[PDB]
C-alpha cells in the first residue's frame, strides 16, 4: 500500500537549520517525481520544492533558494529536504508529496504524508499555568496560558466526560506564549453530585496538570 | 506565476445540496494542468480531480470538475456530511506550482443564538499579578459574532482575543472566546466587568457582568 | 465490424442506423495501435485519436469543416498541445520571448522550429533544424549551446555542448515533465 511518513521537524531558533526525511514504501520511487509542500499555521498551501526522478534536476520557489536543498536516495526509498538560514515565516506542516505524473496519463499530486510541523521561534518550552473556571444549564472550565510550544491536550475526567467538551484552539499572545481554554457545559443540577478533573498534556515540557473546578 | 484565485471565501450549504466551486487564473491554464484538493481540519489534503476531469482512483461520482482556458470550476451533486472541507484549485504546469486560497464548504443550519457564560479571573491567578476574564459564547450559528468588554461602562479593545471551535461533527454549531487580559493592578480599580455579546440569532444584545466578590 | 485478412485489424465501426452516414469508428492494429474517430451531422471527422505502439496518443478534437481544429499530444509526464490546420499541425511551448513550435505534416514529417523575440543580438536564441538525425540545435551569441534530438519513440532528449560550442558533453538527458522543456528554452 502507498504511504509516505515524515519527519525531521521541530521547534528551532531563528537562523537554525534541520533536516527533512520522507519514508516511501509501497510503490516504485525511482519512477515518480517527488515535491515539498508547506502549510502556514490556518494558511493555504504553498509548494516548496521539486526533485526529478534522479535528482539531477530541482526546482524551488523564490523564497526558499539558496536556502533550502532537496534530495533523495533512490536505493533507500527516502527522500530529505535540507533547511539553512531558518526564518520566522518558515513555521508550516511540510507535506511530502508525490507528483503522480509519471506516465502518459495526467495526474496531480497523488500521495500526500502527514506532516512535520517546524516552528522557528526564539521562545524557550514553557510550561502551561491551568486555573479553574467557577460559574438551568451550568458552565465549567480550565484556562491554560503561557505554554510553548503546541500542542496541548485537554481531558476531562479522564476522557469519561466527552459530551459538552469543548477545547478551544490556542491564540498567541503578545509574549508568544499560546492560551487556550477548555470549557465543559453540563447540567446545573449536576454540580456538586459530580466531581470534575481537567488533565492538561503539554507533551513538550513534560507537563502533567490535573485541576479542579468548584462553584465556590 | 500563475495566481489561482478561489470564490467564493466561505460557502454555506445544508448536507444534499449542490456544491459549485469556481477557480480563476491570472493567465490561460491549460485542461491537462490543473487539480483539486481536499483538506480535512487536522490532517493531509487529498488529491479529488486531476486533468480536470479524471478522479483519481477513488473518488465517488458526486465530484465533477469543468472549465477551460481561464475559469474551472468543480461541482458536487449531493452533498454529503463528509464533504464539507476546505477545497483548493492548484496549477502544475509552470513552476511555482501554485494553490488557491481555498473555499471552507460550511454546512447550513438554522440560525442558533449562543448561551453566554462570564468567568471572573481565578485567585491563584491574581497572585501571580495577571487577571484574565472570559466570556464565552456557546453552541451559536453563524460563525459571525460580536462580543465587546465593558468595565466601569467603558468600552475596552487591544486587551482581548477571540478563538473559535470549528464547526461541530453534531450538531455543526460554532462555539467562541473571548479573554481580557489584564493586570492584577488595573484589575482592582474597576468593580464591574460586563461583557455584551450581538448576534444574528440574538433579537436584543445580551450582558453577562459581574463584581468583585 | 470488419476484421481484415491478416488477421490484424479489428475495424470497430458503428453505423447511425442505416448504413450510409458514419459515427464512430476503432480500428485496433497488431502492434497495440488504435484510430478512434468521431463523426459529425455530415459525416466529416470530428476527432481522431491515434495510438502508437507505445502508448503515446496523439489526440484531435473539434476539427470543424474547413479542415482544422484542436491539436494536443500526450507523452510520458508531459503533454504537447497546439492546433491543426488542412496544412500541417503545430505544437507550440513557450517560455519568455522565446516559442518552441512542432510540426507535424500530413504525410508524417516531424519539423520542428524555435523564434525568439527578443532583439538583442547576444541573448537571442536560433535553432536550426535536421531532418536525417531529428535534432534541434539551439544556438545562442553564435555558438551552440543546446541539442534537442527528438526520437522515434516519441520522447524529447536534451544534451549540451561546452562552453565553445565545438562538441556535445556528457550524456543526453531525457524529459519527463513540461517544466524541463521551458527551461532549456530561457
Ligand atoms: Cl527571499
Ligand atoms: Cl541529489
Ligand atoms: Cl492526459
Ligand atoms: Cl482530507
Ligand atoms: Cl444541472
Ligand atoms: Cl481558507
Ligand atoms: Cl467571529
Ligand atoms: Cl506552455
Amino acid at each position: 500500500e502507498v504511504q509516505l511518513v515524515e519527519s525531521g521537524g521541530g521547534l528551532v531558533q531563528p537562523g537554525g537549520s534541520l533536516r527533512l526525511s520522507c519514508a516511501a514504501s509501497g510503490f516504485t520511487f525511482r519512477n515518480y517525481w517527488m515535491d515539498w509542500v508547506r502549510q502556514a499555521p490556518g494558511k493555504g498551501l504553498e509548494w516548496v520544492a521539486n526533485i526529478k526522478q534522479d535528482g539531477s534536476v530541482k526546482y524551488y520557489v523564490d523564497s526558499v533558494e539558496g536556502r533550502f536543498t532537496i534530495s533523495r536516495d533512490n536505493a533507500k526509498n527516502s527522500l530529505f529536504l535540507q533547511m539553512n538560514s531558518l526564518r520566522a515565516e518558515d513555521t508550516a506542516v511540510y507535506y511530502c508529496a508525490r507528483d503522480g505524473y509519471s506516465g502518459y496519463d495526467s495526474v496531480g499530486f497523488d500521495i500526500w504524508g502527514q506532516g512535520t510541523m517546524v516552528t522557528v521561534s526564539s521562545a524557550s518550552t514553557k510550561g502551561p499555568s491551568v486555573f479553574p473556571l467557577a460559574p438551568g444549564t451550568a458552565a465549567l472550565g480550565c484556562l491554560v496560558k503561557d505554554y510553548f510550544p503546541e500542542p496541548v491536550t485537554v481531558s476531562w475526567n479522564s476522557g469519561a466526560l466527552t459530551s459538552g467538551v469543548h477545547t478551544f484552539p490556542a491564540v498567541l499572545q503578545s509574549s508568544g506564549l499560546y492560551s487556550l481554554s477548555s470549557v465543559v457545559t453540563v447540567p446545573s443540577s449536576s454540580l456538586g453530585t459530580q466531581t470534575y478533573i481537567c488533565n492538561v498534556n503539554h507533551k513538550p515540557s513534560n507537563t502533567k496538570v490535573d485541576k479542579r473546578v468548584e462553584p465556590k | 506565476e500563475i495566481v489561482l484565485t478561489q470564490s467564493p471565501g466561505t460557502l454555506s450549504l445544508s448536507p444534499g445540496e449542490r456544491a459549485t466551486l469556481s477557480c480563476r487564473a491570472s493567465q490561460s491554464v491549460s485542461s491537462s494542468y490543473l487539480a483539486w484538493y481536499q483538506q480535512k481540519p487536522g490532517q493531509a489534503p487529498r488529491l479529488l480531480i486531476s486533468d480536470t476531469s479524471s478522479r483519481a482512483t477513488g473518488i465517488p461520482d458526486r465530484f465533477s470538475g469543468s472549465g477551460s482556458g481561464t475559469d474551472f470550476t468543480l461541482t458536487i451533486s449531493r452533498l454529503e456530511p463528509e464533504d464539507f472541507a476546505v477545497y483548493y484549485c492548484q496549477q502544475y504546469g509552470s513552476s511555482p506550482y501554485t494553490f488557491g486560497q481555498g473555499t471552507k464548504l460550511e454546512i447550513k443550519r438554522t440560525v442558533a443564538a449562543p448561551s453566554v457564560f462570564i468567568f471572573p479571573p481565578s485567585d491563584e491567578q491574581l497572585k501571580s499579578g495577571t487577571a484574565s476574564v472570559v466570556c464565552l459564547l456557546n453552541n451559536f450559528y453563524p460563525r459571525e459574532a460580536k462580543v465587546q468588554w465593558k468595565v466601569d461602562n467603558a468600552l475596552q479593545s487591544g486587551n482581548s482575543q477571540e478563538s473559535v471551535t470549528e464547526q461541530d461533527s453534531k450538531d455543526s454549531t460554532y462555539s467562541l472566546s473571548s479573554t481580557l487580559t489584564l493586570s492584577k493592578a488595573d484589575y482592582e480599580k474597576h468593580k464591574v466587568y460586563a461583557c455584551e455579546v450581538t448576534h444574528q440569532g440574538l433579537s436584543s444584545p445580551v450582558t453577562k457582568s459581574f463584581n468583585r466578590g | 465490424l470488419t476484421i481484415s485478412d491478416d488477421l490484424g485489424q479489428t475495424t470497430l465501426e458503428v453505423f447511425k442506423e442505416d448504413g450510409k452516414t458514419l459515427v464512430s469508428k476503432k480500428v485496433t492494429s497488431k502492434d497495440k495501435s488504435s484510430t478512434e474517430e468521431k463523426f459529425n451531422e455530415k459525416g466529416e471527422v470530428s476527432e481522431k485519436i491515434i495510438t502508437r505502439a507505445d502508448g503515446t496518443r496523439l489526440e484531435y478534437t473539434g476539427i470543424k469543416s474547413d479542415g482544422s481544429g484542436k491539436a494536443k499530444e500526450v507523452l510520458k509526464g508531459y503533454v504537447l498541445e497546439g492546433t491543426l490546420t488542412a496544412e500541417k499541425t503545430t505544437l507550440v511551448v513557450k517560455e519568455g520571448t522565446v516559442t518552441l513550435s512542432k510540426n507535424i505534416s500530413k504525410s508524417g514529417e516531424v519539423s520542428v522550429e524555435l523564434n525568439d523575440t527578443d532583439s538583442s543580438a547576444a541573448t537571442k536564441k536560433t535553432a536550426a533544424w535536421n531532418s536525417g538525425t531529428s535534432t534541434l540545435t539551439i544556438t545562442v551569441n553564435s555558438k551552440k549551446t543546446k541539442d534537442l534530438v527528438f526520437t522515434k519513440e516519441n520522447t524529447i532528449t536534451v544534451q549540451q555542448y561546452d562552453s565553445n560550442g565545438t562538441k556535445l558533453e556528457g550524456s543526453a538527458v531525457e524529459i519527463t515533465k513540461l517544466d524541463e522543456i521551458k527551461n532549456a528554452l530561457k
